[PDB]
RNA sequence: GGUUGCGGCCAUAUCUACCAGAAAGCACCGUUUCCCGUCCGAUCAACUGUAGUUAAGCUGGUAAGAGCCUGACCGAGUAGUGUAGUGGGUGACCAUACGCGAAACUCAGGUGCUGCAAUCU
RNA sequence: GAGAACAGAAAUCUCCAGUAGAACAAAAGGGUAAAAGCCCCCUUGAUUUUGAUUUUCAGUGUGAAUACAAACCAUGAAAGU
RNA sequence: AAGCUCGUAUCAGUUUUAUGAGGUAAAGCGAAUGAUUAGAGGUUCCGGGGUCGAAAUGACCUUGACCUAUUCUCAAACUUUAAAUAUGUAAGAAGUCCUUGUUACUUAAUUGAACGUGGACAUUUGAAUGAAGAGCUUUUAGUGGGCCAUUUUUGGUAAGC
């Protein structure tokens, strides 16, 4: 018969990156989190307990609840043709802060200087990302970078 | 008299007719399975504050 | 260059190797209280032979080691058993050396029937001066090569007190 | 009993090996790889051509053994036994099943029935070398073992110096300078990297910068 | 090594070392994993250690919060301090160690202004007790003992340096049961023998034995005790006289200095060696080839 | 700069073989009355800092060193792959079009960085 | 690997090397080195109260598990567990 | 099907940017495990044979194993490396900054934690493309034998299996 357990298929998912076994460093118990905070999900195969059912493995939540050696995450798993809300109940082990919004923040603050810098001086501030757009025209010279010429090449073997 | 086993076929198509719908946020989530003795006080510095907003209209 | 890795005797270890335990064992067990003045430990198996008569865990020898020139007293008493002429193997790799002499009448001991006579096993551990480094809990390091024991370094410590021999290639 | 090799010729499977799973898979008909003179130095046969592949498909262990014994046939009866260096580049790994026919369809996994080696385009099957005045009749043993597989293969004659990975300048510029050491049938060449003591002790006949 | 007893290069590739301080034999990470970690829900709340360590006589006690750029000194305070609080002697032994963490007690606690307040046992008697909060008052400042590797005996001096800073005005939780003076097969604690030992009663009534019974030794060590006539007697009246000074005066003086920091570098700067550039390596090996294969 | 105690990252820190280390600190090192632990004061506990030593630990330097780290239009736009055709071929399989793109290899460079506190010609 | 009377391929003693090549009831796979393995010491938290949570899911039940809360305890110098 | 509450509003089987996760394809085997061909150099007081031998912990041939540096070939239930396609999260008013109340939680501490009062900056207000709009509620039918194609893929010699 098949066989469906609490840990089936992971094998790799939870090893335990090559030559890095043995006991967990202390920043990961250093790290401080807090309500609303956006951490990532990844377990920690030495960490037994306190761990994260593999589904939420390379998942992304915030933080909802601060407990002694745990935090809180909720997730949106979407089971059927919409999404609920999972609660789920981590050691501090398997979570890690979330550089998703570390740009963004960036950005902001990055977005109030520009504004400030334009507002004190003349307008036009500007300040939405815009797509890679395409290549303006160039003139490129020839001086010591004359072209050569390539053709393709004759079927050889050397085996 | 053996027939079909199982198969996820259309179900994707099902699943998108009315489609995966997203998980409609909302300010002021609650504060369902938050700890404990966090709650007892977090109520009680709610009690007071509003006390005091009261005191500012008295 | 020489003025603290001198070459001292780090234990003496005897060993009494009945092949059961009961009576006998606590008789050869006895030889050695006397001879070390040191309460003795006894070996259980490690494993059942059957040809050899054994279980596992069933205390078959006896065995004590011995720091403290109280050692060296006992291990000249041996080394006159062998006449003070051991032979080029006897001598680990790593500095170490050992012999073995039946009847410990031989060393000393007068004869009590009711002991019996029993063989031993004399192992003689050296070391210098800074051992220490490996053998405590914390900084745990290993001792250098040129401060290491060596067979040649011993022999030539072996050779010159107790102005022993040293015998076939 | 043994099917006709047409019925395991494509790989239509993953390789199934001989494990701790299988464990129970019959012996590989070809049991031997090296022929001839293998003995021999590498400066001995510089020529050295090859028995190559051109198909994506399965050769039998029983196809190899009969190609191995009809290209050493031919060579040694015409060059010499001692004349070239017949190697099997190609060994019979992936397990053959077969559903021994009450009972129908139901439950019909098989149990082992022979060894085949999967082989790619362009893999190399059969290498021999020689001394070039033998060029022909090597060529000839690969030829008629040719008959012996399914699927296309082509003979190629190397670049290469025997079995060695450099071409014939190549090899000489090393050999004729300094940098190439005799070792049983094949040879080790000097480094520039590591203990520059011992790099020394071997490959003498260097830090010459001559002959 | 031996021959037979050289590592691979498969056995180096795939070999993974442990932490530094792990590698020299003097962090222990269970230990320090437990000691550090702090309550979640507090958030920023340091967990502060009263680190001990014993040199080869010399006493050592910090009060060491974590960080993940490194640990944090609140404050040390090293028993060759002693000398300025009347002490010159045994600066390792069970009382130095206690004294040093009087030192270590009242130099924060002066320095976190719960000094006035807190004040500890005064009237030190050896009685087994605990700072108390006050009533209605700032809780006291909670530390914890950091042994390090240092092996649990029921009378080792680690505990020493506990007992002085427990004496201090800290809150240093602990059990009796490994103080000097306690019972084995009734668990009780004597607290004449514990006083005792914050005294040096051991060395006083060992001074005392040598002094009758065999003085050719009693020369050799306590040799700085004839230098500077300190019968035995007179060792209690020391250690009490320090105490005071202690409490008087915490405020950490530290060394004139002599010779600034840049002074310091250069001399050192001279015995230090200073690698090769990699023209200066090749230089070595060209001339090697010439040496060793030029056929002389 | 050195050293120490507590560290962070956890081999650019490990490994093998040699040599070098002032000052201070570590250290080795002496002792067994006391608390305390052993078959053994070796480890562990206590006492001295006195009797001795840089030999070892430690620190650094050397090596066409092993390992490790970094880079490279080195290999390689390769292997693989998403998309396309009433493309080729008996088939096995293979080219082509718009994209994504490795690994090994090879060669060059490198061999701990750093936080707090105390200390030192 | 090198050493020790009887002692032999295998009895017990010592030293060196040793990234786990062992052991952790059991299938296998994870995991583990001042431990999660081996030896010792003290124990009953394999306890009391009712909720939340994850997997299986209909987001029913059951099983099994996770993080708190409120007790009473164990252990350790302690942080802790 | 009935609708209901709203409507520049929020919305997306899509791209972009930023930040995660994964062990498949490939690749690897003079890297671990496990397979596999060939020699070459070492090792025995110590696997068995054989000459000399009274023996030898004796020398010398021999064949096996082992060690060293090489060599041909492999893996669904092997692997250091490691894609492509797929895949989690984020791209602001529910935002950012400042001033300082509340509590029985929490801190050595008016320390922090959570929730606030007062204040500052509006549409280039924070990527792209789209939008016959968005959200919400109830109630009920039929269905619960499926089959085919390209690609991936298991069993089978194979099958319009
Ligand atoms: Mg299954
Ligand atoms: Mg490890
Ligand atoms: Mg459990
Ligand atoms: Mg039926
Ligand atoms: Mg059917
Ligand atoms: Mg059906
Ligand atoms: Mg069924
Ligand atoms: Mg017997
Ligand atoms: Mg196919
Ligand atoms: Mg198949
Ligand atoms: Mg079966
Ligand atoms: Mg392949
Ligand atoms: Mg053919
Ligand atoms: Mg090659
Ligand atoms: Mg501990
Ligand atoms: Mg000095
Ligand atoms: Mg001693
Ligand atoms: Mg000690
Ligand atoms: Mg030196
Ligand atoms: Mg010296
Ligand atoms: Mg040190
Ligand atoms: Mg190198
Ligand atoms: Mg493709
Ligand atoms: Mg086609
Ligand atoms: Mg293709
Ligand atoms: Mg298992
Ligand atoms: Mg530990
Ligand atoms: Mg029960
Ligand atoms: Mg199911
Ligand atoms: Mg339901
Ligand atoms: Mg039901
Ligand atoms: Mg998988
Ligand atoms: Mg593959
Ligand atoms: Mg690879
Ligand atoms: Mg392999
Ligand atoms: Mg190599
Ligand atoms: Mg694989
Ligand atoms: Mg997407
Ligand atoms: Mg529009
Ligand atoms: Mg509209
Ligand atoms: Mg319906
Ligand atoms: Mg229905
Ligand atoms: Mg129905
Ligand atoms: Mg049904
Ligand atoms: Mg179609
Ligand atoms: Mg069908």
């Amino acid at each position: 018969g098949k066989s469906h357990g609490y840990r089936s298929r992971t094998r790799y998912m939870f090893q335990r990156d090559f030559r890095k076994h043995g006991a967990v460093h202390l920043s990961t118990y250093l790290k401080v989190y807090k309500v609303g905070d956006i951490v990532d999900i990844k377990a920690n195969g030495s960490i037994q307990k306190g761990m994260p059912h593999k589904f939420y493995q390379g998942k992304t939540g915030v933080v909802y609840n601060v407990t002694k050696s745990s935090v809180g995450v909720i997730i949106n798993k979407m089971v059927g043709n919409r999404y609920l809300e999972k609660r789920l109940n981590l050691r501090v082990e398997h979570i890690k802060h979330s550089k998703c919004r570390q740009e963004f923040l960036e950005r902001v603050k990055a977005n109030a200087a520009k504004r400030a810098e334009a507002k004190a001086q003349g307008v036009a501030v500007q300040l939405k990302r815009q797509p890679a757009q395409p290549r303006e025209s160039r003139i490129v010279s020839t001086e010591g970078n004359v072209p050569q010429t390539l053709a393709p090449v004759p079927y050889e073997t050397f085996i | 008299a053996k027939s079909k086993n199982h198969t996820a076929h259309n179900q994707t198509r099902k699943a998108h007719r009315n489609g995966i719908k997203k998980p409609k946020t909302y300010k002021y989530p609650s504060l369902k399975g938050v700890d404990p003795k966090f709650r007892r006080n977090h109520k009680h510095a709610l009690h007071g504050t509003a006390k005091a907003l009261a005191a500012a209209k008295k | 260059q020489n003025p603290m890795r001198d070459l001292k005797i780090e234990k003496l270890v005897l060993n009494i190797s009945v092949g059961e335990s009961g009576d006998r064992l606590t008789r050869a067990s006895k030889v050695l209280e006397q001879l070390s003045g040191q309460t003795p430990v006894q070996s259980k198996a490690r494993y059942t032979v059957r040809t050899f008569g054994i279980r596992r865990n069933e205390k078959i020898a006896v065995h004590v080691t011995v720091r403290g020139p109280k050692a060296e007293e006992i291990l000249e008493r041996g080394l006159k058993v062998k006449e003070y002429q051991l032979r080029d193997r006897n001598f680990s790799a790593t500095g170490n050396f050992g012999f073995g002499i039946d009847e410990h009448i031989d060393l000393g001991i007068k004869y009590d029937p009711s002991i019996g006579i029993f063989g031993m096993d004399f192992y003689v551990v050296m070391n210098r001066p800074g051992a220490r480094v490996t053998r405590r809990k914390r900084c745990k390091g290993t001792v250098g090569n040129s401060h290491k024991t060596t067979k040649e370094d011993t022999v030539s410590w072996f050779k010159q007190k107790y102005d022993a021999d040293v015998l076939d290639k | 009993a043994r099917r006709p090799a047409r019925c395991y010729r494509y790989q239509k499977n993953k390789p199934y090996p001989k494990s701790r799973y299988n464990r129970a898979v019959p012996d590989s008909k070809i049991r031997i790889y090296d022929l001839g003179k293998k003995k021999a130095t590498v400066d001995e046969f510089p020529l050295c051509v090859h028995l190559v592949s051109n198909e994506l498909e399965q050769l039998s262990s029983e196809a190899l053994e009969a190609a191995r014994i009809c290209a050493n046939k031919y060579m040694t009866t015409v060059s010499g036994r001692d004349a070239f260096h017949l190697r099997v580049r190609v060994h019979p790994f992936h397990v053959l099943r077969i559903n021994k026919m009450q009972q129908g369809m139901r439950g019909a996994w098989g149990k082992p029935h022979g060894l085949a080696a999967r082989v790619d385009i362009g893999q190399i099957i059969f290498s021999v070398r020689t001394k070039d005045s033998n060029k022909d009749v090597v060529v000839e043993g690969l030829r008629r073992a040719r008959y012996k597989f399914p699927g296309q293969q082509k003979i190629i004659l190397s670049k290469k110096w025997g079995f060695t990975n450099l071409d014939r300048p190549e090899y000489l510029k090393k050999r004729e300078a300094g940098e190439v050491k005799d070792d049983g049938a094949f040879v080790k060449f000097l480094s520039k990297k590591g203990s520059l003591e011992n790099n020394i002790r071997e490959f003498p006949e260097y830090f010459a910068a001559q002959a | 090594a031996f021959q037979k007893d050289a590592k691979s290069s498969a056995y180096s590739s795939r070999f993974q070392t442990p932490f530094r301080r792990r590698r020299e034999g003097k962090t222990d990470y269970y230990q320090r994993k437990r000691l550090v970690t702090q309550h979640k829900a507090k958030y920023n709340t340091p967990k502060y250690r009263l680190v001990v360590r014993f040199t080869n006589k010399d006493i050592i006690c910090q009060i060491i919060s974590s960080t993940i750029t490194g640990d944090v000194v609140l404050a040390a305070a090293y028993s060759h301090e002693l000398p300025r609080y009347g002490i010159t002697h045994g600066l390792t032994n069970w009382a130095a160690a206690y004294a040093t963490g009087l030192l270590i007690a009242r130099r924060t606690l002066q320095k976190l202004g719960l000094d006035e307040t807190y004040k500890g046992v005064e009237e030190v008697e050896g009685e087994y007790e605990l700072t108390e909060a006050v009533e209605d008052g700032p809780r006291p400042f909670k530390v914890f003992l950091d042994i390090g590797l240092q092996r649990t005996t029921t009378g080792a001096r680690v505990f020493g340096a506990l007992k002085g800073a427990s004496d201090g005005g800290l809150y240093v939780p602990h059990s009796e049961n490994r103080f000097p003076g306690w019972d084995f097969e009734t668990e009780e604690i004597d607290p004449e023998l514990l006083r005792s030992y914050i005294f040096g009663g051991h060395v006083s009534q060992y001074m005392e034995e040598l002094a009758d019974d065999d003085e050719e030794r009693f020369s050799e060590l306590f040799k700085g005790y004839l230098a500077d006539d300190i019968d035995a007697d007179s060792l209690e009246d020391i250690y009490t006289s320090a105490h005071e000074a202690i409490r008087a005066d915490p405020a950490f003086k530290p060394t004139e200095k002599k010779f600034t920091k840049e002074q310091y570098a250069a001399e050192s700067k001279k015995y230090r060696q200073t690698k090769l550039s990699k023209e200066e390596r090749a230089a070595r090996v060209a001339a090697k080839i010439a040496a060793l294969a030029g056929q002389q």
